[PDB]
RNA sequence: AAACUUUCAACAACGGAUCUCUUGGUUCUCGCAUCGAUGAAGAACGCAGCGAAAUGCGAUACGUAAUGUGAAUUGCAGAAUUCCGUGAAUCAUCGAAUCUUUGAACGCACAUUGCGCCCCUUGGUAUUCCAGGGGGCAUGCCUGUUUGAGCGUCAUUU
RNA sequence: UAUCUAGCGAAACCACAGCCAAGGGAACGGGCUUGGCAGAAUCAGCGGGGAAAGAAGACCCUGUUGAGCUUGACUCUAGUU
RNA sequence: UGGAGGUCAGUGACGAAGCCUAGACCGUAAGGUCGGGUCGAACGGCCUCUAGUGCAGAUCUUGGUGGUAGUAGCAAAUAUUCAAAUGAGAACUUUGAAGACUGAAGUGGGGAAAGGUUCCACGUCAACAGCAGUUGGACGUGGGUUAGUCGAUCCUAAGAG
RNA sequence: CGAAUUUGGGUAUAGGGGCGAAAGACUAAUCGAACCAUCUAGUAGCUGGUUCCUGCCGAAGUUUCCCUCAGGAUAGCAGAA
RNA sequence: AUUGGCGAGAGACCGAUAGCGAACAAGUACAGUGAUGGAAAGAUGAAAAGAACUUUGAAAAGAGAGUGAAAAAGUACGUG
RNA sequence: UUGACCUCAAAUCAGGUAGGAGUACCCGCUGAACUUAAGCAUAUCAAUAAGCGGAGGAAAAGAAACCAACCGGGAUUGCCU
């Protein structure tokens, strides 16, 4: 918003931080079911209301 | 919603009966669990003989009036009569009923009667000292068993 | 146009983040969260709301300490510290 | 569950919209949403009359009925033809009932017990049983009943002097007490005639 | 008892009784109980009020009028409410099935 | 059968404490038998595997092939026994996984909390 | 490596202080060193050392305190002993076995005695 | 006649049916009583060498201390006679602490990482101004302490 | 635009499908019976038909089904006196 | 048909179950059996017990797939063309040349709300952009937002409390 | 198209309530009573569906009553014992 | 008394459209302003031994080769 | 003038305590309606659900201002009747 509390502001950063994919050794760990970043988030397609 | 021959049903359903439902399973469980309760007060209160003395007294009404059972307690003038105070018959393991009296003489022998063979049949440990190795009875009623006049 | 033409106004914010619960749930106006209550004392719940007690219930998060207290009465709650040096 | 079939809000948007009457789920953008539920026919709805636990399990039998039921049996073990069609290995055996010594009651020792076992011409019931020891079919045998095997000579005593510890661990033989002397091991499956080890203090406390 | 149980909530109602009276109001003294005052604490005989089982009696309702509302007395008047008119009515409209019907 | 109330003689509960164990009950878990001569000098039917034990493969595809332990692998149940591998088309040599109930224990390393787990279970230490 | 705990506990507190610095110190040099280095796990183990220096520091003081409020009331809150809010609020053993004179006349009076029927 | 339509078979597809399995549920039984103003449940944000989750934890941050075990963790990297040891482990146990910002939340407030005040202390020339650090400041109620108020009232003194 | 091509590429609808006349029939048949007939596959239009599709008819009737409203329907009721 | 008790010391990794079979046989039929192929780990006959036991329909539920059909459509915003480069591949990328348009109540330059990293660079085109794609608001990896003066903070309004 | 103008932000009014220059209009695509969850699997004399084979027997739409006429009860017809 | 909590044991229970909504990063993704609503998704193989290497193709990939008992098990992985 | 006392205050006074969570069970308060009555109003659902307040491992009740009418029983609670 250009003017955004600080409190969006941390709503802001993990944003950031979870919007990455999934670390590719994760693959290699023993017994993973876990295939893919499935809480993905983009902007494009669904909004985080916050 | 009514037909044939049948008899006028009174089933009290109509309330929503579900939730209020208490199915026992647990009789198989509560009887062992209250067996085990027994063993551990008995194990706990050893050797008194895990129960109270009652004595033996006339059903009311006129439909029971013809068999005796074990009521709650001996009378205070049937302690007395025993020559005991309430308060020692208490702590020795007598059942004692403050609130009932005594109006029937046979029923006044036999109670006295009974708590004249139940001292000649127990012994007291004393306070002080080494209390002689007793072997646990577990039915006091059993040992002084309720008997029809 | 009550529909289409009428979604584009739709720009403001009703409800903001609530320091309690942490929902987009805070109605400004009313200075209320509409789901834990805030600021009232007592947590919104209500008996009819038989999921939402399920999502806001203990056991939901962290359990930050009564995780532990479980486990502390099983000891016994029991002070002090061990004696034994190592093996 | 009570609430099974039943965490839900569903509720039938009725006719006009081209879909069933079955109520369905509320709400938006889930792939649940719009889905039919709180029926039987519905995938996540409930079930038919959900079975409930107060259903009749344990069923009430007539005391003389029982009585009657443990004297029938008791007296087909006695008859060797039954013994035979039922499945034991008594051909061989020169008497029904096989009645030994009150000593088997004294037995400490399962190597004793199964080598009295054999000598009292049990041997070839032993061998059946511990040699049919087959994997449960079907869905029961990951329900803690994953083995089946047959039951062997029911031993009768009546003392136990260590004889029930000692057979405790052989497969097949179980043991029972005379005054006792369950019906579920005397007529398993329904059928008479369990070949039966009679000890002689219970052969004599029989009567 | 209840307004003031709750005004004073470090204090157990230990009773309340009739002090005067008009046209739009009634007024009671209510005594009250510090559990949390070593002098009561100690002298046994009232330190049963201080056990946790008895903190806010009068809002369950456990005090003499709390217990002449619930109807709780010893009698043929009072066969409904004897222990607790919900554990009564609880009690007789449970159905208690067995494992062996009757 | 089960006696003791206690125990559990459920497929899945057993199952789940398999499969969850940590690291310390996995270690029991990872028992190796010793011997026909290490338990006539020692007197112990199996012990608790170790990093740098001899061991001997005598079941499967390895069988009869001897080896020392490289690496206790609790996270998969399993053990990665030196010698003893299984070359990868590209050259690369990988180990083989290997239970140890599959193996017996030819040789231990003795140290001084193991000589104690000796003791305690009944070993003359020769 | 690392640092240990039992040693700590030996020095006093001037010096475990002035390592304290010391270890703070070489964590930010780790800390500026692992940006260029592509893998340092070493800030592991100064990490570690460093909540193992300063747990010795805080529980000095602490046992410094109890050793202040040895015996008196009124010890601190954090210091007394978190047991639970109902059991803190509970009637302690002396005062749950307190009873008026007139129940332990009685008591001594009349106990329960020890008896049994030899039948 | 081919093409096309239809029918069937083989093989191949689409799809996840059936069968088998099951660290899940469900019901029943048994046992225990165990949250919080000493700060609870919940939430927010962070913490790993390389992690987004889940799990754990809180600037001591996938944790530290104590205890037991006894030589690992593991996907890679790294460290690894730390190895006959007060000693590895994403180990268990857990009795010591830490426990950010919150939250009944408690200095006021909160759509703000706002505004404050007091004490001690360090620095800037500094009782006063600005900072740093530490510790505090909610409400209601109880017991007591001190200071009090009221011709409510008593005595005393001109 | 439609048309054709290259690329991409749905939905409605669908018992099976798709030639008529007459008869009868639930009294207006694509199928039944009697006749006419009938030759693969189709493309663009088209608006006769498929009693075409879009909605468990909104008109009407029934329901011992509701709701809105009204009143000197019945019974109550806040309020006020 | 799912499961339970018994029995056939039943069958089974030399191949159980399952599945397919215009292959065979039995039964009036519900169905049962056998052969052939795939298959990999359990499963049957009989005497009884028990039930969440038999589907073509419920504008049935869920999942999937069809004809319609390579069809309708991808036709408002006047409009693009040539060459070179990159690239395997250019109607769509970049540059240049032209031609145009918005025509300063603009398709411009900024901002409030809202969004939240889309901003920027490098690598890349599996998905996406209605065609395409070497391009991108896509994908991967990183960088990027500096205030004594700009605002918030302060004041009060309608109001809330 | 200079005012009963339009609009932004703040704020107030919340469901038998609000607001209405009054249309039963609007009150988050929902309005002659919003949405959400629970009581609730509400009710229905009404509509649709109701899952294997074979064998044997095999009807009824009528009597009487019912706020009964789309339904029940009763007698009748039928099966089985 | 107890469908909450902790721990424990069983079942003629269900067996991935069933059973809790949730066998799995489940009250998660997601939708709604909000109260709330709320899924789907299990199994390669004994072990990754996850296809080295050669060739066509820009590449994907294919054809070979190869591992593996089986590739009629290739991560789009039990059967299909 | 000075001491009291009585009541009422204040204090970042010394020391404490209450709040909130969970709520399966328990103790009260408040409290419907759907439904049934083949209609519906008393009745029923129900002294229930929802709402509110308050605890524990259980809670509540509890040692008669009881039941009885008997040859009388004898706190409370729960089960079969």
């Amino acid at each position: 918003a250009a003017q955004k509390s600080f409190r969006i502001k941390q709503k802001m950063a993990k944003a950031k931080k979870q919007n990455r994919p999934l670390p590719q050794w994760i693959r290699l760990r023993t017994n993973n079911t876990i295939r893919y970043n499935a809480k993905r988030r983009n902007w494009r397609r669904t909004k985080m209301n916050i | 919603a009514i037909s044939k021959n049948l008899p006028i049903l009174k089933n009290h359903f109509r309330k929503h009966w579900q939730e209020r439902v208490k199915v026992h399973f647990d009789q198989a469980g509560k009887k062992v669990s209250r067996r085990n309760a027994r063993a551990t007060r008995a194990a706990k209160i050893a050797p008194r003989p895990l129960d109270l003395l009652r004595p033996v007294v006339r059903a009311p009404t006129v439909k029971y009036n013809r068999k005796v059972r074990a009521g709650r307690g001996f009378t205070l003038a049937e302690v007395k009569a025993a020559g005991l105070t309430a308060a020692y018959a208490r702590t020795i393991g007598i059942a004692v009923d403050h609130r009932r009296q005594n109006r029937n003489q046979e029923i006044f022998d036999a109670n006295v009667q009974r708590l004249k063979e139940y001292q000649s049949k127990i012994i007291v440990f004393p306070r002080n000292g080494k209390a002689p190795e007793a072997e646990q009875v577990l039915s006091a009623a059993a040992t002084f068993p309720i008997a029809q006049p | 146009g009550k529909g289409t033409p009428s979604f584009g106004k739709r720009h403001n914010k009703s409800h903001t983040l609530c320091n309690r619960c942490g929902r987009r749930s805070f109605h400004v106006q009313k200075k209320t969260c509409s789901s834990c209550g805030y600021p009232a004392a007592k947590t919104r719940s209500y008996n009819w709301g038989a999921k939402a007690k399920r999502r806001h219930t203990t056991g939901t998060g962290r359990m930050r300490y009564l995780k532990h207290v479980s486990r502390r009465f099983k000891n016994g709650f029991q002070t002090g510290s061990a004696s034994k040096a190592s093996a | 569950s009570e609430k099974a079939g039943h965490q839900t809000s569903a509720e039938s948007w009725g006719t006009g919209r081209a879909v069933a009457r079955i109520p369905r789920v509320g709400g938006g953008g889930t792939g649940r949403s719009g889905q039919g539920a709180f029926g039987n026919m519905c995938r996540g709805g409930r079930m038919f009359a959900p079975t409930k636990t107060w259903r009749k399990w344990n069923v009430k039998v007539n005391h003389n009925e029982k009585r009657y039921a443990t004297a029938s049996a008791i007296a087909a073990t006695a008859v060797a033809s039954l013994v035979l069609a039922r499945g034991h290995r008594v051909e061989k055996i020169p008497e029904i009932p096989l009645v030994v010594s009150t000593d088997l009651e004294s037995i400490q020792k399962t190597k004793e017990a199964v080598a009295a076992l054999k000598a009292v011409g049990a041997h070839s019931d032993l061998l059946k049983v511990l040699k049919s020891k087959k994997l449960r079919a079907g869905k029961g045998k990951y329900r803690n009943r994953r083995w089946t095997q047959r039951r062997g000579p029911l031993v009768v005593y009546a003392e136990d002097n260590g004889i029930v510890k000692a057979l405790r661990n052989v497969p097949g033989v179980e043991t029972a007490n005379v005054a006792s002397l369950n019906l579920l091991q005397l007529a398993p499956g329904a059928h008479l005639g369990r070949f039966v080890i009679w000890t002689e203090a219970a052969f004599t406390k029989l009567d | 008892e209840e307004r003031v149980g709750r005004r004073a909530a470090n204090l157990r109602v230990l009773n309340s009784y009739w002090v005067n009276q008009d046209s739009t109001y009634k007024y009671f003294e209510v005594i009250l109980v510090d559990p949390q005052h070593k002098a009561i604490r100690r002298d046994a005989r009232y330190n049963w009020i201080c056990d946790p089982v008895h903190k806010h009696r009068e809002a369950r309702g456990l005090t003499a009028t709390g217990k002449k509302s619930r109807g709780i007395n010893k009698g043929h008047k009072f066969n409904n409410t004897k222990a607790g008119r919900r554990k009564t009515w609880k009690r007789q409209n449970t159905l208690s099935l067995w494992r062996y019907r009757k | 059968a089960k006696q003791s109330l206690d125990v559990s003689s459920d497929r899945r509960k057993a199952r789940k404490a398999y499969f969850t164990a940590p690291s310390s009950q996995r270690r029991v878990l990872l028992s190796a038998p010793l011997s026909k001569e290490l338990r006539a000098q020692y007197g112990i039917k199996a012990l608790p595997i170790r990093r740098d034990d001899e061991v001997l493969v005598v079941r499967g595809s390895k069988k009869g092939q001897e080896g020392k332990i490289s690496s206790v692998y609790r996270l998969k149940f399993a053990v990665q026994v030196d010698k003893v591998t299984k070359e990868k088309v590209n050259g690369a040599s990988v180990p083989i996984n290997l239970h140890p109930s599959k193996l017996v224990i030819t040789k231990l390393h003795l140290d001084k909390d193991r000589k104690a787990l000796i003791q305690r279970k009944g070993g003359k230490l020769e | 490596a690392g640092v240990k705990a039992y040693e700590l506990r030996t020095k006093s507190k001037e010096q475990l202080a002035s390592q304290l610095v010391d270890l703070k110190k070489e964590l930010a040099e780790l800390k500026v060193q692992k940006l260029s280095r592509p893998s340092l796990p070493k800030i592991k183990t100064v990490r570690k050392s460093i909540a193992c220096v300063l747990t010795v520091i805080n529980e000095q003081q602490r046992e410094a305190v109890r050793q202040l409020y040895k015996g008196k009331k009124y010890q601190p809150k954090d210091l007394r002993a978190k047991k639970t809010r109902a059991l803190r609020r509970a009637l302690t053993k002396f005062e749950a076995s307190q009873v008026t004179e007139k129940q332990r006349k009685k008591q001594i009076a009349f106990p329960q005695r020890k008896y049994a029927i030899k039948a």
